[PDB]
């Protein structure tokens, strides 16, 4: 997200901060 | 999760917005 690198981790932590006006993203549950 | 994921080079926020929208 700033340093090396996204996948298999960090991608969700980047998206939780980037995806909304105070972050948010979406993650399903069952 | 998502399919395209970026994860090629260190992802700019423009690339992450694909998964936000």
């Amino acid at each position: 997200f700033v340093n090396q690198h996204l996948c298999g981790s960090h991608l969700v932590e980047a998206l939780y901060l980037v995806c909304g006006e105070r972050g948010x993203f979406y993650t399903p549950k069952t | 999760g998502i399919v395209e994921q970026c994860c090629t080079s260190i992802c700019s926020l423009y690339q992450l917005e694909n998964y936000c929208n």
